[PDB]
RNA sequence: CGCGGGGUGGAGCAGCCUGGUAGCUCGUCGGGCUCAUAACCCGAAGGUCGUCGGUUCAAAUCCGGCCCCCGCAACCA
RNA sequence: AGGCAAGGAGGUAAAAAUGU
RNA sequence: CCGGGCACUCUAACGGGACUGCCCGCGAAAGCGGGAGGAAGGAGGGGACGACGUCUGGUCAGCAUGGCCCUUACGGCCUGGGCGACACACGUGCUACAAUGCCCACUACAAAGCGAUGCCACCCGGCAACGGGGAGCUAAUCGCAAAAAGGUGGGCCCAGUUCGGAUUGGGGUCUGCAACCCGACCCCAUGAAGCCGGAAUCGCUAGUAAUCGCGGAUCAGCCAUGCCGCGGUGAAUACG
RNA sequence: GUGGGAGAGGGUGGUGGAAUUCCCGGAGUAGCGGUGAAAUGCGCAGAUACCGGGAGGAACGCCGAUGGCGAAGGCAGCCACCUGGUCCACCCGUGACGCUGAGGCGCGAAAGCGUGGGGAGCAAACCGGAUUAGAUACCCGGGUAGUCCACGCCCUAAACGAUGCGCGCUAGGUCUCUGGGUCUCCUGGGGGCCGAAGCUAACGCGUUAAGCGCGCCGCCUGGGGAGUACGGCCGCAAGGCUGAAACUCAAAGGAAUUGACGGGGGCCCGCACAAGCGGUGGAGCAUGUGGUUUAAUUCGAAGCAACGCGAAGAACCUUAC
């Protein structure tokens, strides 16, 4: 993802824009590294696609450090895939209800996917049987997102916190 | 498995074809055909004889066939008739003018293709398949021969299961050209499945 | 006496059960417990829930069967 | 009716607020990796940001209305 | 100064489920 | 080209040559470091070759063979079709995405192999594939055949283009009884995707990879860019 | 008995520093801590790191051992007290007073529980963070009981030398610690190691025997069921002792041996990875395959070692459909 800085460019008229909600025009590469340099934020290729290549007056690798905190803080407060079948037993299915329950009081939010084999025909019920069952059992805790949806190979329910 | 034929491998050295002749390229598949027939023939008759070398020439349209044999009198019949019509039978078989030699082999234990027939036959009226290798190595041994090894393999005797008899004796190094090794094949055709008998001799070196 | 009053009837396979016996849905009516033929096992032919198998059924107790076909 | 917050690849949510420059997780499909399955990794596929507008050289973003979704009150009568 | 070795350090040896 | 020569290459039979043999140094030895001469040095390079066995590997579809099963058909013959079908996926290759290139023109060096209804010199017809005529060989003695990249000169000028060549239309050539399914080839038109490729991954230690052509076998013809083979240019880097 | 000796033997009372934390004081500022990486965590009210003191509680570095002590559990700063065991030397006193021990009585780690205290660290449970498909876990940040003491109770253990105690005999050597000697060597008592004979299923044991005996006690008669039920006793509880059967399986096992295997070790190797050049995957096409479709798409090959493979020549042929 290169928003490419200062002689970066290539490009001859650049259409370059400043920092904010400004623009200078279509200028010179040159010019471009020039009015990046009085900012003293580098001159940034932001949209090479667009009507001349769009080049932003802002400092990249600053924005960039921001970008990656961004995301880092994005990584979390999270989903916890509780996965089902088709053949699955009593107890098994009682075990994933607790996780689910343990997962909703943390403060998570629930995934229960039901991955399935061939029999795709007595396995849409048995995972809405599943699903459906765990969902009543957990409505106390648990406002439920997504609905028993076949999704091919897949079935997922999802279920929200009611409160944390 | 692995192994490539000991003869193929001689062959170019101490060891010579078994036949030699010129063809070129528009007569020489005939000729050879021709000579296949042949070999085929007198295995078909000569299995009584015992052969080893089916040794063919052409000295132009005189085809040679010299059979190397361990039963000199079985080939020849009593006084000079059943080589006679063998050779008649040949002729017929091929429209050229032809010969019919006989070479006999001095110690038929000596030439491995006679001890793997030998072993077959044993096979066939069903012995001590094992035991019977032994004898044959033994025999080998007091032949001198250097080195003897006796594969015989497949359902050993009569058994519901692929197995291999091994046992051998002295040297048999299978590698070194120099050695020139006399390999000896038999298809021991018993009832319950073919025996491979696989035989081995080594007799000389340089 | 060697007696063939032996019933081959489909079945879909329903239950999985332990050791290679499967409750297999028969059109025969009811899923009887029916174990896998020795064949099978040889050949290491696999049985999952949801196979219409031909399975072998003795008038004297029709409760267990036998996997016969392979799927 | 009164007020606040949000509507976004299939779902959850970042970014809006500070105009230009849309990310991750789950899911879809394909591959890889593995002796093989999950797991894994990768991709590939896939959003104009509820919508009609205007702003401005340029809107997920500034602004209005409708459409929704959440909640709080709705009093004297 | 090197020669070997004893001991003390500290760095490294990540993680990776199963069964035809 | 010829006489003429066996000198050189060569061709292909025989034989020498290298053995850690010589020297130094280390080492008990084996052997190791370096040197010398020597075309070659420590197994000179490369083959050919694959131990007991193993995976009940693979092949009863090359052949052989036990058993079972079929015998107016699970046998036989032909004609036509099918093996080439195509929403997809993978493997293996080629050709690319250019200017260390592409095109055109001239020019120069190979080896190894083949060739008899086979290869086809040369001559003309044709843009050409080829066609016709026709010498020559029975192959070191002629032919395939031009090797190509390369070298000189010209063009192209950074573009999806003189890159790239798929597809699609049209005309033909050849083989065969017959190329519609389903041949190759020529010529003209068409000129798609692709601007060096994600995770992953594979080859390769020297005349080696990389790239460049030629020969072949099967074969009427070829879907051969496969395989097998031969030479031309000719690297990198290995601390560990 | 007398003369000695060694020692973390036990209890009672004290003290001695390092260290930790916690408090105050100082100087000092932008992070500390933590990890395979990180995050939670603390820190601007100023942490951490550094010095000064003080408050505690707990444990005892070096010596320290392959060592010493006890009957075992166990036990280490040091000192004092009370106090066991034991070893030697003299062979002086007694004259078989001994050995063993069902029961019984006593002790009995650690955890646990009761009553009261104390509480620095560590730290089950627990609350967090990561790690992870999941994380009740390994890893980090806290954190309650508990660890510590008194008194009471609990009584189990790989309570191990997996070796009941007692004595007598049956090669040595070698190292050790501890006593006496006529002291480069003798002779006792302990602790180890190697090995004669012998034993053993072998490993190993081998004067500290699992050797040869004798003495007595404890227990065993296939594994699972199960140290469970059932009773009985004990206990404040947790549980403990005491201890079956029904059934079930043709095994449960030990010791070694050959291999194989190990995210066991050492030594090696190979284009195995690195070092490098060129690709493959992205494009089209050439092909072979899987899948799918077909009237049939003949059949096989299957990770390396199936996938330009049989096929080194499918228009008909070939050809098997
Ligand atoms: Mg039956
Ligand atoms: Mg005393
Ligand atoms: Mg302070
Ligand atoms: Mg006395
Ligand atoms: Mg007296
Ligand atoms: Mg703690
Ligand atoms: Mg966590
Ligand atoms: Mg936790
Ligand atoms: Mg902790
Ligand atoms: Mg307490
Ligand atoms: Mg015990
Ligand atoms: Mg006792
Ligand atoms: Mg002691
Ligand atoms: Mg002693
Ligand atoms: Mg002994
Ligand atoms: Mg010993
Ligand atoms: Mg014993
Ligand atoms: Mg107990
Ligand atoms: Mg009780």
């Amino acid at each position: 993802k290169e928003y490419l800085t200062n002689e970066r460019i290539r490009a001859k008229q650049v259409r370059v824009v400043g920092p904010d909600g400004k623009q200078l025009g279509i200028m010179d590469t040159r010019e471009a590294l020039r009015l990046a340099q009085e900012m003293d934020l580098d001159l940034v290729l932001v949209g090479p696609n667009a009507d001349p290549p769009v080049a932003r007056i802002m400092d990249y690798s600053k924005w960039r450090y921001e970008q990656q905190m961004a995301e880092k803080e994005a990584r979390k407060t999270e989903v916890k895939s509780i996965k089902f079948r088709v053949k699955i037993d009593e107890h098994d299915y009682q075990t994933k209800l607790g996780h689910i329950k343990r997962f909703l009081q943390e403060g998570h939010k629930v995934k229960v996917t039901i991955m399935f084999r061939g029999r795709e025909v007595a396995h849409p019920e048995l995972g809405e049987r599943i699903l459906n069952r765990v969902t009543e059992d957990l409505k106390d805790l648990a406002v439920v997102e997504m609905k028993p949806e076949m999704l091919g190979r897949d079935m997922n329910m999802l279920l929200a916190p009611v409160k944390v | 498995g692995n192994k490539i034929h000991p003869i193929g491998f001689r062959l170019g050295i101490t060891r010579d074809w078994e036949s030699r002749w010129y063809a070129g390229k528009k007569q020489y598949r005939h000729l050879l055909l021709e000579d296949q027939r042949i070999r085929g023939l007198l295995e078909k008759e000569l299995y009584s004889a015992g052969l080893a070398r089916v040794d063919i020439e052409r000295a132009a349209d005189n085809v040679a066939v010299t059979v190397h044999v361990a039963k000199p009198g079985v080939v020849i019949g009593r006084g000079g008739e059943r080589i006679r019509v063998l050779r008649e039978e040949l002729a017929k078989l091929t429209g050229k003018n032809v010969a019919l030699n006989v070479q006999e082999v001095q110690n038929p234990n000596l030439s491995a293709p006679l001890v793997a027939q030998r072993v077959a036959e044993q096979i066939e009226r069903r012995f001590a398949v094992r035991r019977a290798i032994k004898q044959a190595v033994q025999r080998v041994m007091e032949s001198g021969a250097k080195g003897a090894k006796v594969i015989v393999s497949g359902r050993i005797g009569g058994a519901e299961q692929a197995r291999t008899e091994w046992a051998a004796q002295g040297r048999v190094p299978l590698h070194t050209l120099r050695a020139n090794i006399d390999y000896g094949f038999a298809l021991a055709r018993t009832t319950y499945g073919v025996l491979g008998v696989k035989a081995y001799i080594f007799l000389g070196e340089v | 006496a060697k007696e063939k009053d032996t019933i081959r009837t489909e079945g879909v396979v329903t239950e999985a059960l332990p050791n290679a016996t499967f409750r297999v849905k028969l059109d025969s009516g009811p899923e009887i417990l029916a174990y896998i033929s020795g064949k099978m096992r040889m050949h290491y032919i696999r049985i999952l829930p949801g196979d219409r198998v031909v399975v072998e059924i003795t008038p004297y107790d029709p409760t267990r069967g036998r996997i016969v076909y392979r799927k």
